[PDB]
């Protein structure tokens, strides 16, 4: 008896069910979908090809890359969800992105980054500013070549917000996502102020004074339809004229 | 220099700078292990990296650090020292230091303690020395207690008074008085001010010798009763009653009178029983004749002089009397060869009391050790800091010769040919004393630097050849640099075309003078034109070593470009003294007469915060007047400690800024007027 | 000016305790040729210094954080100052020389309201957009992703060094060896020998090509 057949069926039952279905449960009280959830809406219908499902640091690594395509055009997404497990963009996570990136700028098809950092240790090791350092430079080669597209549908915290600022358009969604580089308590121990995370991060915050999102959505299933709907303006690269479409 | 010989193994040097240094070099060039203690601040000094170990002792003050009785002693413990030697100052002369040390079977390097507490204090000094058959000043032995006591001394002891605070030192508690008024009233004041610097609350009155020479004369002795006498040394040149510059032979002795001080010196260390290296100090008179004042009971810091006419290891001598050898040499065995002559180079400003301390980092620190007959002893290193907590000193500087003029004229090439930046030295007195007039012919009293300079140190008044060839280089030196300006690589895209200017007429202000300048270069030689006379400079232009080297009219010179400005500003070291000028060429220097004078002065009477903060150490203390560059306060913000200097040379009026007060950008932190 | 003079001043320059600060100015004169440099907006943003100097008689443009100022945090002002110096100098074949000694970013609800995040991605795009050759000396510390804005290694950093007092972390693995056993920096060097090694690898680095894929113009986050 060979026993890889029921390890490869264990590992995806794990990668698609993540940290069980507690952890989707609480997901779900709070309003918002999960990674799989949130690339099956917003592509189309039996479109998405995932990668390195079975790379680990536990499956799956806490990021769902592949790509797919929206009414019939060619896209290249990456969906974070660290409340299951992980709490690091350190290992195999920034590795996976940036192998997603390098695809997408090698065939010419635009990135679509949902990022939700949600429970994240930001205090692992040294590999995770080496991943953002990667993104980082990734998302500076491809502009100006391929469009990138960047939704919050999360707490963001920490360095990583700087991909999502060096991409071309960001949305946000509101009352669930936040942007922001120091949190609101070492903001109280450093600059001796009462200051809430909504207020501090929060999508009215960073759509209507601190000019760095595009656009507020009211929630998850909103804010990808209007994705869509966006998404279907823009061209797939640098190297294509601007899309043209049935007129009436 | 002999290591067959048997001798301490391990030796802890209690003690830190350039005697720590030269301690550690004469062991190290006899084989001894050897072992330095430093505080937390001089953990990379010089001395630390010099020994085999080392052991930090404490914080940064020296009241804790290298005054730490204990710390010392445990040092000792661990390292199992077999000696100690304490250098000068410090613990050199404590007396329960030497108890403690001999408390243990480590001994210690230096005079027994009965001499310590004999030659410490200055009455039972006097006393012993008018038992000891030797000259003494004149005046009232006993201890004066009213000023009415000391009016009636001085009805006998003559109309100069002399009062002098007992034990203590280092130029402390010393003050003429003139009329009974003034012998009442600084008698007074000395008294009040003897419990504030030494405690002792003891005063003496003497009679003030008039133009006095400070003669020295060293001594060593061993513990079998044999006492040599080495030549002598010269201590005239004085500020704040501190040696500045040293001569080993002394220009005004004779033979018969070095031999009688000698013989003086002499019975009175045998008078003592001293076992080590001292000095004794002597007042000489215009008419020869010598009066003994006080006895350095420990190694001198002048001592290196006279190591270089005598050809003896002072430091190596007293280690073997430590030992227990005997002395190897006899009186007849003593000779003079040569002359010599040193200075102390202090890291202070001379255009202010003849000297007031500064503090910074050496962001550039050259010695000239090539030059012929030079020798130099400094405990410091390029990027070395000068802090607070210690002397100020950076070095000692020594040139011997076959006879006086050739050495004065050796340490006037090595003073040119020294490198210091990042502080503030004094190099430029110490040049002009070197040169002065009567320096040289040899006619110096302990009031040289008052008679010399009345109003005080101004620097270097250079006649009219030096001011031109001053001139001459300074624009030689621009003219160069515009030269190197136009030198670019080939680019084979736009060709660069050189401009042909044959002649650059250049405006040279100079103090509060102008100057027409034109000059040529032929090469490596300039032609320059000042005011009708006609120089040559030639050198080899190299416009980034920190010395250069040019030749005017077949004489040669050393200068240093201090500073260089876009704008025409230049700072240049000639002969020892840093002179600024200020270079235009014709055209910019006539279209600058349209240029209105801006007023920048201004008040700045308040000193506005530069950054938000908290206060949290305060430095100085309300009410002290201190001047620019000095050190304030320390703010703590964000976890960062930052601290300023004084704004202008106003009296501080009142220190705003304290400890537990928040202070804000744009808020005064101190108030002067 | 020779090219392998030693700098032996600056072995003691960077206090042992991280409470207290020092002048990068004093090492950046000490470093380049004939102590002379011409400072940018040198009154403007003092947290971080930018200027052009001379390396064996090779122009090079200077960054550098101030930590005398603010600790040398990066905020709006000093992002925008050093971005458009670094985009001047790569448009111009002038070679980048940076010292780092960054603690992190400011914090504050003015720095937030104000777009920190676009303004740092400005110094971000500004650092990893150069194709010039580009030498970095981490001095003391390096926290955060704002060990990643002043040209990491992976920033295609050509070459790395770090002094005996460099600590590169995360958060406030106090020494550099993180960073060494993973390729983070090149090398420990002895401050004494900068500027030789800057020297050198300006001998080595002046004839880089890099490609890059073709566009128009990229999207600033301007
Ligand atoms: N009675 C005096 N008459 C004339 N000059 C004097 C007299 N006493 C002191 N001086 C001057 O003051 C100087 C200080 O001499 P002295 O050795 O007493 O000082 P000190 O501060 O105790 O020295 P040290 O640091 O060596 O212990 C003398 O060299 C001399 O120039
Ligand atoms: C004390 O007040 C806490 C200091 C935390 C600030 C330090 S320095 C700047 C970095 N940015 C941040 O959020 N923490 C780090
Ligand atoms: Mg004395």
């Amino acid at each position: 008896a060979t026993s890889v057949n029921e390890r490869i069926e264990n590992k995806r039952r794990t990668a698609l069910l993540g940290g069980g279905q507690r952890r989707i449960d609480a997901q779900h009280k709070r309003g918002k979908l999960t990674a799989r959830e949130r690339i099956s809406l917003l592509l189309d219908p039996g479109s998405f090809v995932e990668s390195d499902m079975f790379v680990e640091h536990f499956p799956g690594d806490s990021v769902v890359t592949g790509r797919g395509r929206i009414n019939g055009r060619l896209v290249y997404v990456f969906s974070q969800d660290f409340t299951v497990f992980g709490g690091s963009l350190s290992g195999a996570h920034a590795q996976k992105i940036c192998k997603i990136m390098d695809q997408a700028i090698t065939v010419g098809a635009p990135v679509i980054g949902l990022n939700d950092s949600g429970g994240a240790q930001i205090q692992e090791g040294v590999e995770s500013l080496a991943g953002y350092a990667d993104i980082f430079l990734r998302n500076v080669t491809a502009s100006g070549v391929i469009p990138q597209i960047s939704l919050i549908m999360g707490p963001c915290a920490g360095g990583a917000v700087y991909s999502p600022a060096l991409t071309d358009f960001t949305f946000m969604v509101k009352d669930t996502s936040y942007l922001f580089i120091t949190g609101p308590d070492v903001v109280k121990s450093v600059t001796n102020e009462d200051v809430t995370q909504e207020e501090l991060g929060g999508a009215k915050t960073h759509t209507t004074m601190s000019g760095v999102a595009h656009r507020a959505f009211e929630n998850d299933v909103d804010a990808l339809c209007n994705l869509r709907d966006f998404f279907n303006y823009l061209p797939l690269s640098s190297q294509d004229p601007a899309p043209v479409r049935e007129c009436h | 220099y002999d290591p067959n010989e048997k001798t301490f193994d391990k030796i802890l040097v209690a003690n830190r700078g350039e005697i720590a240094c030269r301690v550690i070099r004469t062991c190290k060039k006899m084989g001894i292990k050897t072992v330095a203690i430093h505080s937390d601040v001089d953990a990379s000094s010089v001395h630390v990296k010099m020994a085999d170990e080392a052991v930090c002792v404490g914080p940064a003050p020296t009241s804790k650090s290298y005054l730490n009785m204990d710390a010392i002693m445990e040092a000792i413990k661990k390292t199992r020292a077999q000696a100690v030697h304490p250098g000068y100052g410090f613990l050199s002369e404590n007396k329960e230091f030497a108890r403690c040390l001999a408390a243990e079977d480590v001994v210690f390097i230096g005079p027994d303690t009965h001499a310590i507490q004999a030659m410490g204090d200055k009455i039972e000094s006097k006393l012993l020395a008018k038992k000891a058959e030797v000259n003494t000043i004149p005046g009232f032995d006993g201890v004066v207690k009213d000023a009415e006591e000391a009016v009636r001394i001085a009805r006998e002891i003559g109309y100069p008074v002399m009062i002098k605070a007992s034990a203590g030192g280092g130029g402390k508690g010393m003050r003429i008085a003139w009329d009974d008024e003034e012998t009442r009233d600084g008698f007074r004041l000395s008294s009040q001010e003897a419990a504030s610097s030494f405690g002792d609350d003891r005063l003496l009155i003497e009679k003030f010798i008039d133009n006095p020479r400070h003669i020295e004369i060293q001594v060593l002795g061993d513990k079998h009763g044999n006492a040599l006498w080495l030549n002598e040394r010269e201590c005239s040149i004085q500020r704040r009653n501190q040696k500045v510059v040293e001569e080993a032979p002394s220009i005004f002795l004779d033979a018969e009178t070095r031999r009688a001080m000698g013989e003086q010196a002499v019975a009175l260390a045998r008078a003592v029983k001293y076992s080590s290296a001292g000095t004794v100090e002597f007042l000489v008179d215009s008419k020869k004749n010598f009066y003994f004042l006080e006895m350095n009971t420990r190694l001198q810091v002048e001592h290196p002089v006279t190591e270089c006419i005598t050809g003896l290891d002072l430091v190596q001598e007293m280690i073997r009397v430590a030992k227990g050898y005997p002395l190897r040499h006899k009186q007849a065995d003593i000779r003079i060869n040569g002359w010599a002559v040193e200075c102390r180079v202090y890291a202070e400003d001379p255009y202010k009391s003849f000297g007031l301390p500064s503090i910074g980092r050496l962001s550039q620190y050259q010695e000239p050790l090539h030059l012929p007959g030079v020798r130099v002893d400094s405990g410091i290193q390029p990027g070395s800091d000068i802090s607070i907590y210690y002397d100020p000193m950076i070095s000692k500087l020594i040139t011997y010769g076959s006879d006086r003029t050739e050495a004065l004229k050796r340490m006037a090439d090595a003073l040119d040919n020294y490198v210091i930046r990042g502080v503030t030295h004094n190099i430029a007195l110490l040049r002009e004393v070197i040169i002065n007039s009567r320096f040289v012919k040899g006619d110096i009293s302990t009031k040289f630097l008052s008679d010399v300079y009345p109003d005080g140190f101004k620097g270097h008044m250079l006649t009219k050849s030096e001011k031109n060839q001053l001139l001459a280089i300074a624009s030689s030196l621009f003219v160069a640099f515009q030269l190197r300006a136009q030198h670019f690589q080939e680019n084979s895209r736009m060709p660069v075309i050189k401009p042909d200017i044959a002649n650059w007429e250049l405006s040279v202000k100079l103090h509060d003078k102008v100057h027409t300048v034109v000059a040529s270069n032929n090469g490596s030689v300039f032609s320059v034109e000042v005011d009708g006379s006609k120089l040559n400079v030639t050198s080899t232009w190299n416009l980034a070593s920190p010395l250069l080297s040019v030749s005017v009219d077949g004489t040669q010179r050393t200068v240093q470009c201090l500073s260089r400005e876009a704008g025409g500003n230049m700072s240049i070291q000639f002969l020892g003294t840093v002179y600024k000028v200020n270079i235009l060429t014709r055209l910019a220097a006539e279209l600058n007469k349209f240029m209105l004078e801006k007023v920048t002065e201004d008040t700045s009477s308040v000193l506005r915060s530069p950054m938000p903060g908290v206060v949290v150490a305060v430095s100085v203390k309300p009410g002290d007047a201190v001047a620019e560059g000095q050190e304030i306060c320390v703010i703590e913000a964000m976890k960062m400690q930052n601290s300023m200097t004084a704004g202008k040379t106003g009296t501080v009026k009142s220190v705003h800024c304290q400890a537990g007060d928040t202070v804000g950008e744009g808020d005064l932190l101190v108030e002067l007027e | 000016d020779p090219s392998d003079r030693l700098v032996p001043e600056l072995d003691t320059i960077v206090p042992l305790e991280s409470t207290k600060a020092y002048n990068m100015v004093d090492i950046i004169h000490s470093v380049v040729d004939e102590r002379e440099f011409f400072e940018i907006m040198p009154n403007y943003a003092k947290n971080i210094i930018v200027g052009f100097a001379r390396m064996n008689g090779r122009t090079v443009g200077i960054v550098g954080n101030q930590p005398k100022v603010a600790s040398g945090c990066l905020d709006i002002n000093s992002s925008v100052k050093g971005a458009r110096f670094v985009r001047f100098c790569d448009a111009f074949n002038i070679p980048l020389i940076t010292f780092v000694d960054v603690p992190g970013f400011l914090p504050g609800t003015a720095q937030e309201y104000g777009g920190i995040i676009r303004h740092g991605a400005k110094l971000l795009y500004a650092f990893a957009e150069a194709t010039v050759p580009k030498v970095t000396v981490i001095t003391r510390k390096a926290y955060g992703g704002a060990y990643d804005v002043m040209s990491s290694k992976h920033l295609c950093g050509d070459t790395n060094y770090a002094w005996p007092t460099a600590e590169i972390a995360v958060m406030g693995f106090a020494n550099p060896f993180p960073a060494a056993v993973r390729g983070f920096v090149d090398d420990i060097i002895q401050p004494s020998s900068t500027r030789a090694r800057i020297c050198c690898d300006l001998d080595v680095l002046a004839s880089k090509k890099v490609q890059r894929p073709w566009r128009k113009h990229a999207n600033i986050p301007l």
